[PDB]
RNA sequence: AGCCAGGAUGUUGGCUUAGAAGCAGCCAUCAUUUAAAGAAAGCGUAAUAGCUCACUGGUCGAGUCGGCCUGCGCGGAAGA
């Protein structure tokens, strides 16, 4: 990225999309830690919802600095400010609206910046490449300026003298504004809210410059601390700069037939290069490093080099799994992450064909490694395995994963409860 | 919960909702979360932990005696 | 019946025409005519209007009271007129009025357009609320209930046409 | 005058009067803060006793002000630890409300007649007398 | 509604009416108390 | 639950003290709380005595049956709701004016505290007595 | 009948010292206060709530309130 024609240096923003169901919520737990900033998506009409709040808590756990987008301004009943208030009062946040909505469902055309006090008015879904900025649409600037005042109200409290300077009757510049807000936004202070409809392609183009402009960079965000057998205070500061021994963090494991294993990882510190050696410092294992495939407009980008903060996926080695550290033999063995949600709904399971319980057991082995938020059980009553999952759907999209992945049909059932007698 | 089996033992205020203690049987909690999501619009959770054992007249255990025979 | 024992004291400016049994009553709004139950004897009697159960009619007292109520409302219609107030609960449920036809976007598939009866003046102080005005109470109430029945209030979130004073008794969708 | 937002006629053991997550799922929905929740209600209770629920008002202000005049716990309510018997109503006819004496009950009704006032203190005497015998057993003196 | 052969008032809000020679029950409070005949 | 016999009995019992007494007060309370009628009765009893029941008795023949014992020109209290209170400490005492002083503060209405034509007093403060 | 208020201060009655908080844990409770507070019979029930027990209070002023026996009716009551 670089900007909306207003652009400054292409930045490799590294992006991991997020799902919206708490059932597979480890995907939010790890991928909140792996994350530097956070885009709190929102329905401009739906507002905040049982998962907006759920993932908000998820985010709160990693204290991630989050700004919010309000998509779907074209659908009827969508209003940016309302959703803003929804967040502010359902989540207890300080939603500085660094933007504003020009229209609602029928007359949504642009976004009022409260600092440019201008409204870039793109074109629609494909053509929303028109970057014809427009100055102060008075219809909106009747109070867009006073919504800029809210923003200024948040930046003044950013520093001791900055508030006083704001009380000096003086305004703030295009850098002191962001840097004051950012310097703590990096530290998760207030959520900047911009409206748009990525379907209708407005708002999104700005919703990439405020990313660069406020979201912490791995250099703006505080340094992460590793862990060892004994977890120190800073057992190994693994700052962004890959000066540390290669020390990534592997968070996901994937599949490919022509590439084999497709493990994912965000490198916290250090640099591994197309064939190296690292240990499962968390598993006390070891192996080489062959064919990195960093994903950008994915063409099987079999990159021979992955560096600080550069999320990529590795092939081969042996074991890394979802929160397991990626470390050089120097091994800041552990990263604090040894957690994933516990199945809140367990259930017994057995194949359709009775001699497939061994294959459904192994399916559960694979599908248990594939996401950490899905346990497998094997009680001793008869034989039945208990697929302890997060949600009904969380472990029901794996009962069908055996049907899809492992071409086995299964009929689930309640676990047999241990009925002891006396 | 009263409908389920849960015997109320206290409930308070927690933060935004309330934390609610009840030593509900384990049998009575096998999809609870799912039911809970539906009841609360997906906005509540429960944490259950086997504690002890007790009885409820259910010759359902007498039923499962008829296995590989009667 | 007990009501029948109370004269309909005509207001100032109302023109009553006690023609046999059937009677017309003029007022500031208009003229209303009503066919009395044959069991009713009604007179003006100096700005009043009194009802007495005809002889030969055991059910005269109550019928005379029905006449007392029918003629009292008529007076009030011709002088004041009766005004019913309705609401549209439900998103996108809107009931704009175009002269005597209400273009309802109640979100079925189709625009519901209710052509008002002669005598009924519909107003919408809002996209989503009606104010019927008319001379006759029964018929304006009839119109209100007719309208309300198109997209009736509903028992969960009240969505649907409701009277402005309507107390929609709702309930929860389910526990589930 | 603020409306109904923290309405609970409940006073927990007043070592700290009405703890927040101690009460139950009716007082959870009450915005009243804790900074002055037990500042003037943990110390100024010494007018009756410290450790017993202070029958108090639930009047706070919309301006985050909190003003109320706490009345006192009844002598019978104190008659769980103060009048001997920990039991009381429900079976004062099938049980005793305790070895309650009116030589103390009257003295307590006269000296604790501050919160529940009236035209005559004899009125409060009879008030407490009905309060105690509402169980079916009251100090018999 | 119920068309029980025995309509009764189940509520302070239930009411007996004879629209057209038919004995119905109308509970203002319970629409379960809505009965038709008898 | 005022029967005709019991009605004339309670009316007469509450009317004799006012008939042979001094100037007292009554209220006009068709809209008041239990607390208002409890605390006002307690206040009236501390001022004068705990004998006054805060119940209202403005029926169409309570005073037209009790009041006509003496000074019958003082029978103009057949009006709406009335729950009265006595004032033994002097006719038209402080208590005889505190009600009208409190008529707009923590109370609905007080029937203006009409007084009584025991001596046929006119519109003035019935305290023409030097000290 | 209608219409205009009201159904306490112990009052979460201790009331199975979690409250079943004026109306499920359970009993008796006006005890100034009273017409009110029942200290419970649907609303929360965990309270609240506003109606609920009621009661007065007011309004205006003619019958009204209930039951018993009763007569005749009504329904109950669908086949080819
Ligand atoms: N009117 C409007 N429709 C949208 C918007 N965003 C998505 N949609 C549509 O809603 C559907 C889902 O959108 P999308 O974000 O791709 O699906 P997701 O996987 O649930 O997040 C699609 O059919 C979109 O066309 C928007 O901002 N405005």
């Amino acid at each position: 990225w670089s900007g909306m024609a207003k652009q400054y240096e292409p930045h490799r923003i590294n992006i991991i999309d997020t799902p919206g169901h708490v059932d597979f919520t480890i995907e939010v737990e790890r991928s909140m830690r792996v994350l530097d900033g956070a885009v709190m998506v929102y329905c401009a009409v739906g507002g905040v919802q049982p998962q907006s709040e759920t993932v908000w808590r998820q985010a709160n756990k990693y204290k991630v600095p989050r700004i919010a987008f309000v998509n779907k301004m074209d659908r009827m009943g969508a209003n940016f400010l309302k959703v803003v208030n929804q967040i502010k009062t359902r989540l207890g946040a300080n939603p500085v609206p660094l933007q504003l909505a020009i229209g609602a469902e029928e007359h949504f055309t642009g976004v009022v910046d409260l600092v440019k006090m201008k409204a870039i008015n793109w074109n629609d879904a494909d053509q929303g490449v028109t970057f014809e900025y427009e100055d102060i649409p008075a219809d909106m600037v009747e109070l867009a300026n006073e919504w800029h005042q809210n923003l200024i109200e948040s930046a003044a409290e950013a520093s001791e003298e900055l508030m006083e300077k704001y009380l000096g009757g003086e305004e703030l510049t295009e850098a002191e504004i962001k840097g004051a807000l950012r310097q703590r936004v990096l530290n998760n202070e207030i959520i900047l809210v911009t409206c748009g409809s990525a379907f209708k392609n407005k708002g999104v183009q700005a919703m990439l410059d405020a990313v660069i402009d406020y979201l912490p960079s791995p250099v703006d965000v505080p340094a992460i601390n590793g862990i060892l057998d004994d977890g120190k205070d800073t057992p190994a500061e693994r700052h962004a700069s890959d000066d540390e021994p290669f020390s990534a963090l592997a968070f996901k494991i994937a599949t490919d037939p022509f590439v084999g294993n497709l493990t994912f990882f965000r490198v916290y510190s250090g640099v591994v290069n197309s064939g190296d050696t690292v240990l499962n410092s968390v598993k006390a294992a070891r192996e080489r490093f062959g064919r990195i495939v960093q994903m950008h407009a994915n063409k099987r980008e079999e990159i021979k080099e992955v560096r600080a903060g550069d999320i990529a996926a590795a092939i081969g080695l042996k074991d890394v799994t979802t929160g397991d550290t990626l470390c050089d033999p120097d091994a800041p063995i552990i990263l604090e992450r040894m957690e994933f949600p516990e199945p809140v709904i367990s259930i017994a399971v057995e194949p359709k064909t009775k001699a497939d319980q061994e294959k459904m057991g192994l399916a559960l082995g694979r599908l248990a490694k594939e996401d950490p938020s899905f346990r497998v059980w094997t009680d001793e009553e008869s034989n039945q395995t208990i697929i302890a999952g997060m949600g009904e759907l969380h472990l029901d999209i794996i009962v069908d994963r055996m049907k899809r992945e492992f071409n086995v049909e299964a009929n689930v059932g309640k676990p047999q409860v241990a009925y002891r007698e006396t | 919960l009263s409908r389920r089996r849960g015997m109320l033992k206290g409930q308070e205020s927690e933060v935004t909702g309330v934390k609610i203690h009840a030593e509900v049987p384990l049998s009575e909690m096998f999809g609870y979360a799912t039911q809970l999501r539906s009841l609360t619009k997906g906005r509540a959770s429960y944490t259950m932990e086997f504690l002890k054992y007790d009885e409820a007249p259910s010759n359902v255990a007498q039923a499962v005696i008829e296995a590989r025979g009667k | 019946s007990r009501v029948a024992k109370a004269p309909v004291v005509v207001p100032a400016g109302v023109d009553v025409k006690i023609n046999g049994q059937v009677i017309t009553i003029k007022g500031k709004n208009g003229e209303l005519t009503r066919t009395l139950n044959d069991a009713v004897e009604v007179k003006h009697a100096d700005n009043t209007l009194t009802f007495g159960p005809r002889d030969g009619y055991a059910d005269g007292w109550a019928q005379a009271g029905t006449a007392r109520a029918l003629l009292n409302s008529m007076v009030i219609g011709v002088t004041e007129g009766f005004t019913k107030k309705l609401q549209l609960v439900g998103v996108g449920y809107r009931a704009a009025v175009k002269g005597n036809v209400i273009n309802l976007s109640l979100g079925f598939s189709h625009p519901v357009d209710h052509q008002l009866p002669a005598g009924i003046t519909a107003e919408c102080p809002t996209q989503t609320e009606i104010v019927l005005k008319g001379a006759d109470k029964q018929v304006i109430g009839q119109v209100a209930a007719d309208l309300r029945a198109y997209r009736r209030p509903e028992p969960y979130k009240g969505k649907g046409v409701r009277y402005a004073d309507e107390v929609v008794r709702t309930k929860e969708a389910k526990k589930k | 005058a603020k409306k109904v937002q923290a309405y609970v006629k409940l006073q927990v053991a007043a070592g700290m009067a009405n703890p927040s997550p101690p009460v139950g799922p009716a007082l959870g929905q009450q915005g009243v803060n804790i900074m002055e929740f037990c500042k003037a209600f943990n110390a100024k209770t010494d007018s009756i006793e410290k450790g017993l629920p202070i029958p108090v008002v639930i009047t706070v202000y919309a301006d985050r002000s909190f003003t109320f005049v706490t009345k006192t716990p009844p002598a019978a309510v104190l008659l769980k630890k103060a009048a001997g018997i920990k039991s009381g109503s429900g079976k004062p006819n099938k049980d005793k409300v305790g070895k309650i004496s009116r030589a103390q009950l009257q003295e307590i009704a006269q000296t604790k007649a501050a919160d529940m006032t009236g035209a005559d203190i004899e009125a409060m005497t009879r008030s407490i007398e009905g309060t105690a015998r509402s169980m079916g057993l009251v100090v018999e003196d | 509604m119920k068309v029980r052969a025995s309509v009764k008032k189940l509520c302070r809000n239930c009411k007996i009416v004879k629209r057209d020679g038919v004995i119905r029950v109308i509970c203002s409070a319970e629409p379960k108390h809505k009965q038709r005949q008898g | 639950m005022a029967l005709n016999l019991q009605d004339k009995q309670a009316i007469v019992a509450e009317v004799s003290e006012v008939a042979k007494g001094a100037l007292s007060a009554v209220v006009a309370d068709s809209r008041g709380v239990t607390v208002d009628k409890m605390t006002e009765l307690r206040k009236a009893g501390r001022e004068a005595g705990v004998y006054m029941r805060v119940v209202r008795n403005t029926l169409l023949r309570r005073a037209v049956e009790g009041t006509p014992f003496e000074c019958l020109k003082d029978a103009f209290v057949g009006p709406t709701l009335i729950a009265y209170s006595m004032e033994h400490p002097g006719a038209a005492a402080r208590l005889f004016k505190e009600f009208a002083k409190a008529n707009a503060k923590f109370e609905v209405k007080a029937a203006a505290f009409e007084g009584e034509l025991i001596p046929a007093s006119q519109i003035d403060r019935l305290a023409t007595l030097p000290t």
